[PDB]
């Protein structure tokens, strides 16, 4: 199966440097052209990077021609975007993509994250929200910076009935975010529920188990 | 934009091997065929399309004969190669669309038959 | 500059139609456009090449059609799990561009909302921050109207609202709104409340607690 698989996306200040990485596997990777597209907030596409299969020639948009290369490493199997003199508008889910003619992207990595902001890192706090047929409860994760966490429940064997809703800018610059699931209220008090928060760019995990109040 | 080293018309006799419309890309600069899509028209209908990602060409049947050398597509010979039984009632202006990942470009050339 | 428009942004239809979906190119680019379906926490994936071409292992469902400048993305029999956001993409013109995107959503009967409160954590409490969450779950249509009373008085300005996508396999919505005070202000009332307007609801719902209950 054909496999994309981007990182190197993380929080960095405006006017400084990011290197993106992409592994390829499951085809011929000197075989085709490669693409970098990114997504930004807005949810809107832009295309930014596009390399023939030896690696000889590179296009780009006008928005980040000059500071944007795209390269890529055959041998390796490997596809890459530096990012130079980093704007905030440069802030997006980078995707690397496989390209055919008129640049159709027959396949798409999963997508790293970009922060382009002079803010500093900072990880969440994360509080119940305890249960008070069918019962809810979650944990809000507050105060974090940037964009994104991750939140499963009971290490991903929680699944049904999970909504883990969009972040919200706070006022003061913050992420704000809930994650709750609705459980058979006759669970309370025998089952354990814990919410795990992955918060990549401050390097910070917690896990908080959510019971009945006392 | 791809250019091309044009040609207004060609023309064919029945004494003549094969017929051949010439399309040649000066500034190619794909490095395999899966960047690579070629499109042959005529009188606005789609008459030959290679897909070099798929490595498949399509001709309609008042063309089954028509073909190009994929062997030749990276140098920019995107030429037409069809029997003349399929060539002597299409007569007129042919349409090469030659795309890449991020170009593309096309060119006429008008058939003819002379003796 | 070429310029790729979808028309309309958002689309809700019916299982069982068939869907057409519209993208309009500002030049003409022939037959070079392409079809994209992003669902909620995925990435793109293509649909159709080349206006017309279908791409292996995408149901049988999806097809396109149109030249030059004006092209359709057809779904006939759309099913729930078609909802997420259509972009259409030239494959002629400088730069390959992408649409704003259509959101399709399903339209389904009407679910009133499962409506629960939370009071703040003593933990938060101690921070001088105290944040009440109100959580409006699988419910449809998407509109609804979430107030906020503290002591039975209407509270503006201080809530934010934060919706899930349309599930793919039920066609609802859930919702939640956090009131946010400053932990001397919770301290001085007693009962706070979520009153919930809906479609679904025959009257206005209201969920409440008092503090320290
Ligand atoms: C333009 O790009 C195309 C592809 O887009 C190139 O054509 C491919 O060339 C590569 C490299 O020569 C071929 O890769 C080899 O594939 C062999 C098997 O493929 C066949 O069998 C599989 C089933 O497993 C089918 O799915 C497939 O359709 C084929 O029928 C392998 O046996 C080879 O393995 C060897 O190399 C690898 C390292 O890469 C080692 O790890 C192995 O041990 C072994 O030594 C190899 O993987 C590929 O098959 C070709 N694809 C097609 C569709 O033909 C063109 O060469 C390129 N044009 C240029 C560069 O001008
Ligand atoms: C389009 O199809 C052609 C075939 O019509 C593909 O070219 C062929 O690629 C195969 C596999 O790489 C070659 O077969 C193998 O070649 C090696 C190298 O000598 C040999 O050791 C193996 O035993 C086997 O013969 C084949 O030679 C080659 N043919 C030609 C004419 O180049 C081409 O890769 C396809 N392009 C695509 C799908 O983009
Ligand atoms: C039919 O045959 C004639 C004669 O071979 C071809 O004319 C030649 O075309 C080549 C390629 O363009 C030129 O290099 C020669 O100079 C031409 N010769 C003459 C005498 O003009 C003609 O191209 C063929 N027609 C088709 C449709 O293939
Ligand atoms: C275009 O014409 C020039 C001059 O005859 C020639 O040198 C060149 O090889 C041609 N290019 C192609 C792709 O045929
Ligand atoms: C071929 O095209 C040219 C313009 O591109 C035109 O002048 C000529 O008449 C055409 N030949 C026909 C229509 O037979």
């Amino acid at each position: 199966e054909v496999k994309l698989v981007e990182s190197g996306g993380d929080l960095v200040k405006p006017g400084g440097s990011l290197k993106l990485s992409c592994a390829a596997s499951g085809f011929t990777f000197s075989g085709y052209g490669m693409s970098w597209v990114r997504q930004t907030p807005d949810k809107r596409l832009e295309w930014v990077a596009t390399i023939t299969s030896g690696g000889t020639y590179t296009y780009y948009p006008d928005s980040v021609k000059g500071r944007f290369t795209i390269s890529r490493d055959n041998a390796k199997n490997t596809l890459y975007l530096q990012i130079d003199s980093l704007k905030s508008e440069d802030t997006a889910i980078y995707f690397c993509a496989r390209s055919l003619a008129g640049n159709a992207m027959d396949y798409w990595g999963q997508g790293t994250s970009v922060t382009v902001s002079s803010a500093s890192t900072k990880g969440p706090s994360v509080f119940p929200l305890a249960p008070s047929g069918t019962a809810a409860l979650g944990c809000l994760v507050k105060d974090y910076f940037p964009e994104p966490v991750t939140v499963s429940w009971n290490s991903g064997a929680l699944t049904s009935g999970v909504h883990t809703f969009p972040a919200v800018l706070q006022s003061s610059g913050l992420y704000s975010l809930s994650s709750v699931v609705t459980v058979p209220s006759s669970s309370l008090g025998t089952q354990t529920y814990i919410c795990n928060v992955n918060h990549k760019p401050s390097n910070t995990k917690v896990d908080k188990k959510v019971e009945p109040k006392s | 934009q791809l250019l091309f080293n044009k040609t207004k018309s060609v023309e064919f006799t029945f004494g003549n091997d094969t017929v051949v419309i010439p399309c040649f890309v000066t500034n190619m600069e794909a490095q395999n065929t899966t960047e690579v899509y070629v499109k042959w028209k005529f009188k606005g209908r789609d008459i030959y399309t290679f897909d070099g990602a798929l490595n498949k060409s399509t001709v309609p049947t008042d063309f089954s004969s028509a073909k190009i050398e994929v062997s030749q597509l990276l140098k920019g010979d995107a030429s037409l190669k069809m029997d003349k039984s399929d060539a002597v009632s299409h007569t007129g202006n042919y349409t090469c669309e030659v795309t890449e990942l991020t170009r593309e470009g096309e060119t006429i050339i008008e058939l003819k038959y002379r003796v | 500059d070429i310029v790729m428009t979808q028309s309309p942004a958002t689309l809700s239809v019916t299982p069982g139609d068939r869907v057409s979906l519209s993208c309009r190119a500002s030049q003409t680019i022939s037959d070079y456009l392409h079809w994209y379906q992003q669902k909620s926490h995925e990435s793109p994936r293509l649909l159709i090449k080349f206006a017309s071409q279908s791409i292996s292992g995408i149901p049988s469902r999806f097809s396109g059609s149109g030249s030059g400048s004006d092209f359709t993305l057809s779904i006939n029999s759309v099913e729930p799990e078609d909802v997420g956001v259509y972009y259409c993409q030239n494959g002629h013109g400088f730069p390959r561009t992408f649409g704003g995107g259509t959101k399709l959503e399903i339209k389904r009967t009407v679910a009133a909302p499962s409506v629960f409160i939370f009071p703040p954590s003593d933990e938060q409490l101690k921070s001088g921050t105290a944040s009440v969450v109100c959580l409006l779950n699988n419910f449809y249509p998407r509109e609804a109207k979430v107030q906020w009373k503290v002591d039975n008085a209407l509270q503006s300005g201080n809530s934010q609202e934060s919706v899930t996508e349309q599930d793919s396999k039920d066609s609802t919505y859930s919702l939640s709104s956090t009131l946010t005070l400053s932990k001397a202000d919770y301290e001085k009332h007693k009962v706070y409340a979520c009153e919930v307007t809906h479609q679904g609801l025959s009257s206005p719902v209201t969920k409440s607690f008092n503090r320290g209950e």
